[PDB]
């Protein structure tokens, strides 16, 4: 937490905020759209101040704790996708944002 | 355009926070109609034609000026694109229905239409005359319980015409 | 019109007329006299025409008028002979046009769409307006009335 | 002098398309006398082929 | 657009009124006069480029500052431009002869033209007068009634403008 | 203007026609909203400055551009402009509701208005929103039954600007 | 109308930013340049009467037709407007150069200039060319620094002209 | 759009003289600036994607509620926009260093430009701050003389824009 | 201007310059002073220009000025030889520019439809402009010769 | 499509080799022939109207039936057309010229020409003499030198269409 | 090329070659050799070029060859040679062009997607251009250096 700093850790609170809030944002609107275009130029704008691979685990992570308290195997499945985009699309901007 | 659902959803991203209480209850209010609406979409998909004939009949009933020469309506080309404005008033009504927002009424219909009718000369009063005709018959096709649903959207198109 | 067709013709391609279509116009000028006698003739046998025309449509198809049908009632019988009327004096104006221009644009253009919201017979339209041209063929000599003859045809297959 | 049948292929050289434009390359159409100078024009511009033209009517 | 003929039977459609004395009594006036009328077209149609040479001759001479440098003539392109608009004049004023009617005059020339030359900088003053030049040289070559007919139209184009 | 007493009064007068049922049933739903009406009048009479101001903040709360220097209301003199046009939309779409017409607000409004704003620079998206806020803020003071009467009038004003 | 100081003021305003230190440069710059404006500015306003002489007399010299009947200087009248409009010219264009910025042209000279001598009748190119006499006229009188200044606002009412 | 040489062509066409003494001396003094101008475009094109990186941290660090919900550039997709926005800036500033006009500017980025961000709902002043920041970066890139050339067409555009 | 080429070709890509064209542009530049003297060399000699090429023009054509010929009379060999000179600023501009552009906005576009409205033999401008060419080539040098010739040789073949 | 460098660097780009020396020479033999190919160029840029003209009248002559009726050139349409089928082919050999590879030739003048001419009858052999008629006219403008260098074009041309 | 840039544009709107066209081509062919000199000294020295920018390259992004990056692996920093080699002699070809028309053509169009496909980083192919333009740019002299460091800051633009 020191090395960042308050500004790159205000950064992170609120992105790691920003994508539960677009999960349950596609989880109402019936389409995980949003979170797929938000993050299909994320990487590219991340990567200077930030770690790819440090969001990954976050966006693991985060699914794992909302799949736990789901309790119920479509639903876990769903929000699994959810996050699965999430994943997928940092994963896909490994070259350049399309 | 957009629906209940974007509205909600962009009234609390641009706040940037969770769903509230109020929110929960906007979305369960859009979903308890949505079957009811979406049978009423069906029955109005299936009856147009029909709904257009006892609208224009009961409007050219009341008005019978309008088919008579020197009537906005006189000409089979005139008849013609009446019955076709009134078909795009019910399909725009169905389509406001089920999204559950007026936006696409404003973007889609609203937008220019008083500029159409003033340069074509279409009597303003006479078509919110068929609009409230086309409501009360498509009320009666589909129900009461969804003749209100249908009759906020035709109200709004009504008062933007008027 | 004959002039309308011409000169609208012309301007599609930003052009002044050619000598054919000025022929076009003088001949069509030289024949104004024989229209206007004929929407003469037409106009001033109105009254027996839509008469003569709603018998003989009538005992031709008497389902219309008969118990179920479109013109049964004394004021759709009415609305029935009041259309025939429209159709009559859309082919007077087309005579003295020269060409079937008013009876395309008043009562050609969307006539299918007016008669099917209104639940009208298409073929009940076409059988009056047979009837009606056999009737007003018989008020014109031969000339005459194989020139409304054609106007008439053109009514019927419009309405077909 | 009334129509040509012409088959041509046009390939992409300026970019890569997501859509199909299958029959956008390959194709074969009918073209009238007095547009078939340019309508080769245009096709050898864009860098086509003509495969084969033969006279219609 | 619409002509004479076009113009009563319109006029009568609308009353719903089937032809009377009066009607034909114009449908045969325009009947009289289009062999004139056609006479007129076919002589402008062989001379409408001498026309508009003598028109633009007789402009440019009288206001040599429109094709100084400067001025709105002032470049091949905009004298091209010039001999255009004055080239379209002719010819629409032929059709309105023809036609009997300024219908098209208004629709195909007038309707938005006052204000494209408002935006353009065109002197209008200058165009009515190089509209009056041409309606002189006109006259000349199609004799006196054909001149009369052909001013009418020429001075609605001129007043159009205004 | 019009309203809607005297927009019954002159169909019947340009019918030449005589107060039928249908007539009379109109004039009965005027004289049954009338109270209502003149209630929100009143109310809306007595807080128009809160409306005002309550609206103008929170406009400038969800768009805070305007304000900050470089934005449309960044000045005292373009923020009491701002105040001004919400002061004007305010009273004639009170003047709309009590009449119960929208013919004054056509004429005396939106007739030039959005050339007037489309020359000035003003932002038209903007004045929609401060529309829509006025019509959400004055929907609490005025009561849902009233709310819902100003509602469509505040509805015309944002669709002719739009 | 707008200065350079106001130029500056505005576009440090619109930021919203204080001053620094490239505004206080180009103030000086302009301060720096404000005694050769003050000269010319007195100069212009000692000899005006003899520059529109010399320069009217060199338009009407090589335009004779101008002043001879049929022109649009024949008269006293629309002599003494042309000498007017010459005089407006020249006041203009020393109020520019004295403010440093081309704002008060466009501001209060060239808005609808065009329209107003199009319905007229004036010659645009002519008038252009009264306005080069005037330079020539002018930059003799106020030296060659001066005469450079002044050349870029008589440039611009030329332009804006053609 | 038109260059430097085109713009002293223009202004001695519209005349219809030849260039004089004063104008060989312009297209002299911009043919000397050729080389610096043609080394400070390649300069740029090397680091765009650059200096287009330092002016959005910069614009968002010293407006941090453009990036918070609310703000304009609050999305992915908005940030996207934003920074093509400021490639079409830096490109179309880079294009009339290099002509020597601002005409492109006006032409191809300022026309329009407000009322499009007034749509849009795009903060005016932000983005002038965006560009203000592009040019303090870009000066340091491009040293001293390359700089004043071309932070005077970034004051061009946030003037514009202002 | 070769400027304005590159500027909106790249533009249109929507890329910025290539080294191609910043290298188009250095060459341009580089050549700034020899045009400067050549268009100065022309602008100082545009009297004598024109009067040797006139008479050149008259000698070789004097159908153009004999009776019923269209430059007959002094106000229209005046205006024939405005004519000239309007193009020989239109070739200085074209020098300075460094490309055709100007010629051709200023006296190439409508350059046919124009002098048929004014009855002027095109052959007989294409003689005019090839006896510009032959004089002022004549004060140029060598390397300068070549250079005006081809924007001489261009206005030629848009008249012809 | 491609001249004599991007013909070597293709050839040099399929094997995946750098270019050797032999490159090199090729290249400078290309480059040493630039200037004489641009002046050729330019003196067919000037004469083309005049090649034209005399390739005609010689190929007219020679052959009389073509001009005649019952000739493959006789009508104003079809002989406007040969006239312009030979004037594309003169600017595409010049085409060629400069670039110095025959690949033009193929991919926009042959690229369906054969079989164009083969449909619609077109004779090969009076193609050939016409192709001959210009090479031999040309190449006495152009010089020996560029004679023998359009030559291989020329009678590509004639060798493609045989 | 220079050449068939010129030629494209006049048969684009069917004419032959402007003046200013026939200019930048004789600056491309009287700039010829030197052109070639610099194809000399970057094709001679190709070795020092590619193994001094994978070296800077690497210690640049030590990520790129530590494990889990796209280089790692002997076989694919063989390809990241290859690529860069390419890539060099694209720019040679270019060079000759005197237009990036053989960059462009050959590997610039559809890059950005045979990299999605490679997972290639396009920060990498930013920096292995860069690192060879600073090598080229070295061992060339300034007159030369700028012009061929253009084309590598080409290059570079397009993968960025
Ligand atoms: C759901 C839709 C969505 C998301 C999440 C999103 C993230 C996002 N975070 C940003 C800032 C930032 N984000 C981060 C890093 C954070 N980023 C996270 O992925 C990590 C958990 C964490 C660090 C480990 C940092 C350090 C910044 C500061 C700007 C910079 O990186 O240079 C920015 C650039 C705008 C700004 O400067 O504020 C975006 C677009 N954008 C979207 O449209
Ligand atoms: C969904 C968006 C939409 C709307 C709203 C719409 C309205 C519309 N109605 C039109 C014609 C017309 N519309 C009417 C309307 C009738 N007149 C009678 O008196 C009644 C009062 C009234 C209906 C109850 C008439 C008579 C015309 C023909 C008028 C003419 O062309 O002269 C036209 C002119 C174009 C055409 O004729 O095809 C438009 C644009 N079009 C659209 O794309
Ligand atoms: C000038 C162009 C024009 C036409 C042609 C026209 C026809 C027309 N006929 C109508 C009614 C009618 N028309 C008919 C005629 C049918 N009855 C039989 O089946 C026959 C097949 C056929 C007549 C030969 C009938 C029976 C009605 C009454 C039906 C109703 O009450 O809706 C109506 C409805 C208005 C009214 O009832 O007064 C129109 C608009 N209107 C026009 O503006
Ligand atoms: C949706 C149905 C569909 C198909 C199937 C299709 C094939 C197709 N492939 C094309 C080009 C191409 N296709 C390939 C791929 C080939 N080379 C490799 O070695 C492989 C052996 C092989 C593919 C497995 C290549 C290399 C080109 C470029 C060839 C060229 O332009 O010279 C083109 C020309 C248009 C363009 O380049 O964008 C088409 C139409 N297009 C369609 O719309
Ligand atoms: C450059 C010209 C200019 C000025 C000056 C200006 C003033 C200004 N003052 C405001 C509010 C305010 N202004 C004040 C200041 C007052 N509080 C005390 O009573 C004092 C007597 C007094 C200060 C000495 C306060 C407290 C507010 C907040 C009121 C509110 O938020 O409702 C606002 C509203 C801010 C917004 O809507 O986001 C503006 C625009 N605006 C301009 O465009
Ligand atoms: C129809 C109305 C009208 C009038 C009256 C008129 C007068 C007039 N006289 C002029 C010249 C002149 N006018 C005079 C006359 C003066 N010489 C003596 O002092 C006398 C007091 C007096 C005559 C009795 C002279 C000497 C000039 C020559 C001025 C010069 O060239 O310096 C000029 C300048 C243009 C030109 O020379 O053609 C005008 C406009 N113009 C008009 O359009
Ligand atoms: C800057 C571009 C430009 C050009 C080029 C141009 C040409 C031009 N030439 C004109 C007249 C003329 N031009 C000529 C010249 C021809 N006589 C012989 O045939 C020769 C072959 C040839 C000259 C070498 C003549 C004789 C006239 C007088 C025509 C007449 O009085 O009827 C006029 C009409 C001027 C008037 O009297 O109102 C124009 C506008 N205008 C322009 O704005
Ligand atoms: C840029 C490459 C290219 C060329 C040149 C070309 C020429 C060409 N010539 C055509 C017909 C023609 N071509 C010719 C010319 C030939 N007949 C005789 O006169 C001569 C021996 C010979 C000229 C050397 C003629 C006379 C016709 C019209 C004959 C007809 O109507 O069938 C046509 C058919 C379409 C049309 O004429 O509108 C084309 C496309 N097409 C191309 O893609
Ligand atoms: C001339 C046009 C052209 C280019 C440019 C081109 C690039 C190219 N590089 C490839 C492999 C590769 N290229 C690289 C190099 C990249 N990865 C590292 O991260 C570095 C950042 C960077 C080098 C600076 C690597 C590591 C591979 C191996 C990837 C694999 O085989 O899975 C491949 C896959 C096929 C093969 O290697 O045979 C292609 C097609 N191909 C072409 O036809």
């Amino acid at each position: 937490i020191a090395v960042y700093g308050p500004e790159r850790m205000q950064k992170s609170l609120r992105d790691l905020d920003w994508f539960l809030r677009y999960v349950n944002y596609s989880l109402v609107a019936g389409d995980s759209n949003m979170i797929l275009l938000n993050c299909l130029g994320l990487r590219e704008i991340l990567e200077k101040a930030c770690s790819i691979d440090a969001t990954i685990v976050a966006v693991q992570e985060m699914r794992r704790a909302a799949t736990g308290y789901l309790k119920s195997n479509d639903d876990k499945e769903l929000v699994g996708s959810y996050f699965d985009v999430i994943i997928r699309s940092l994963n896909a901007d490994k070259s350049d944002t399309p | 355009m957009q629906d209940a659902i974007t509205s909600v959803i962009n009234t609390y991203d641009v706040q940037g926070k969770y769903f509230d209480t109020s929110a929960f209850d906007k979305l369960k209010a859009y979903y308890a109609t949505g079957e009811l609406r979406v049978r009423a979409a069906g029955t109005i998909s299936a009856n147009a034609a029909t709904i257009i004939k006892e609208a224009s009949a009961k409007l050219f009933s009341n008005q019978p000026d309008l088919v008579r020469p020197g009537g906005n309506a006189y000409t089979t080309r005139r008849y013609a694109a009446c019955v076709r404005d009134m078909d795009y008033f019910l399909r725009y009504a169905t389509y406001a229905m089920l999204a559950g927002d007026t936006s696409i009424l404003d973007e889609r219909v609203l937008n220019g239409l008083k500029e159409t009718y003033n340069s074509l000369g279409v009597p303003i009063s006479s078509t919110v005359q068929g609009i409230q005709a086309m409501k009360e018959v498509t009320g009666s096709l589909v129900g009461s319980g969804a003749a209100k649903e249908m009759g906020v959207y035709f109200d709004y198109l009504s008062s933007g015409l008027s | 019109s004959v002039v309308t067709k011409a000169i609208v013709s012309a301007d599609a391609e930003a052009r002044y007329l050619s000598p054919g279509e000025l022929d076009r116009i003088r001949g069509f000028v030289s024949s104004g006299e024989r229209r206007l006698r004929v929407a003469q003739t037409l106009t001033e046998s109105r009254e027996r025409i839509i008469k003569q025309a709603g018998d003989q449509l009538f005992q031709k198809r008497p389902d219309l008028v008969s118990p179920g049908g479109n013109a049964y009632g004394a004021e759709r019988t009415a609305s029935c002979l009041r259309d025939l009327d429209y159709y009559l004096r859309l082919v007077t104006f087309g005579i003295v046009a020269g060409d079937v221009t008013p009876i395309e644009e008043i009562g050609v253009i969307g006539v299918k769409e007016m008669y099917r919201n209104l639940e009208v017979p298409l073929p009940g339209m076409v059988e009056a307006v047979k009837a009606m041209k056999s009737v007003a063929t018989g008020l014109l000599s031969g000339d005459d009335s194989a020139e409304v003859g054609y106007y008439f045809d053109y009514l019927a297959g419009a309405l077909a | 002098t009334r129509l040509f049948k012409v088959t041509a292929l046009i390939p992409s050289y300026k970019k890569v398309r997501g859509g199909r434009e299958l029959q956008n390359t390959y194709f074969t159409k009918l073209v009238e006398y007095d547009r078939w100078f340019a309508e080769q024009q245009r096709i050898q511009k864009q860098g086509g082929k003509i495969l084969s033209v033969k006279m219609v009517a």
